[PDB]
């Protein structure tokens, strides 16, 4: 993937790995070493006029 | 089965007439939609992520 990673206040329970967003893309993660919630949010965007 | 209204017979007759000896000053509300959201879709990255 790609995006902007940061630590978040998701209380994913032990057995879930990831989460997802309702177009079926992850929006947060576990990290498989250290069991951090990541959340990931897209890299900004925009039209230009 | 609906009701349309209440029923009505007025009183007419080829030399009667009823006049409004009152008045009320009536205040209505009508609600009309002028505008709709500004969305913007970017086709590509929409499709291709
Ligand atoms: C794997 O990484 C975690 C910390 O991220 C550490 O606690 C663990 O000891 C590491 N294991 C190995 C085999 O390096």
């Amino acid at each position: 993937g790609t995006g902007v990673l940061t630590e978040s206040n998701k209380k994913f329970l032990p057995f879930q790995q990831f989460g997802r967003d309702i177009a079926d893309t992850t929006d947060a993660v576990r990290d498989p070493q250290t069991l951090e919630i990541l959340d990931i949010t897209p890299c900004s965007f925009g039209g230009v006029s | 089965t609906m009701s349309l209204g209440a029923e009505n017979s007025v009183a007419y007759s080829n030399n009667s007439i009823a006049i409004p000896t009152n008045f009320t000053i009536s205040v209505t509300t009508e609600i009309l939609p002028v505008s709709m959201t500004k969305t913007s879709v970017d086709c590509t990255m929409y499709i291709c992520g």
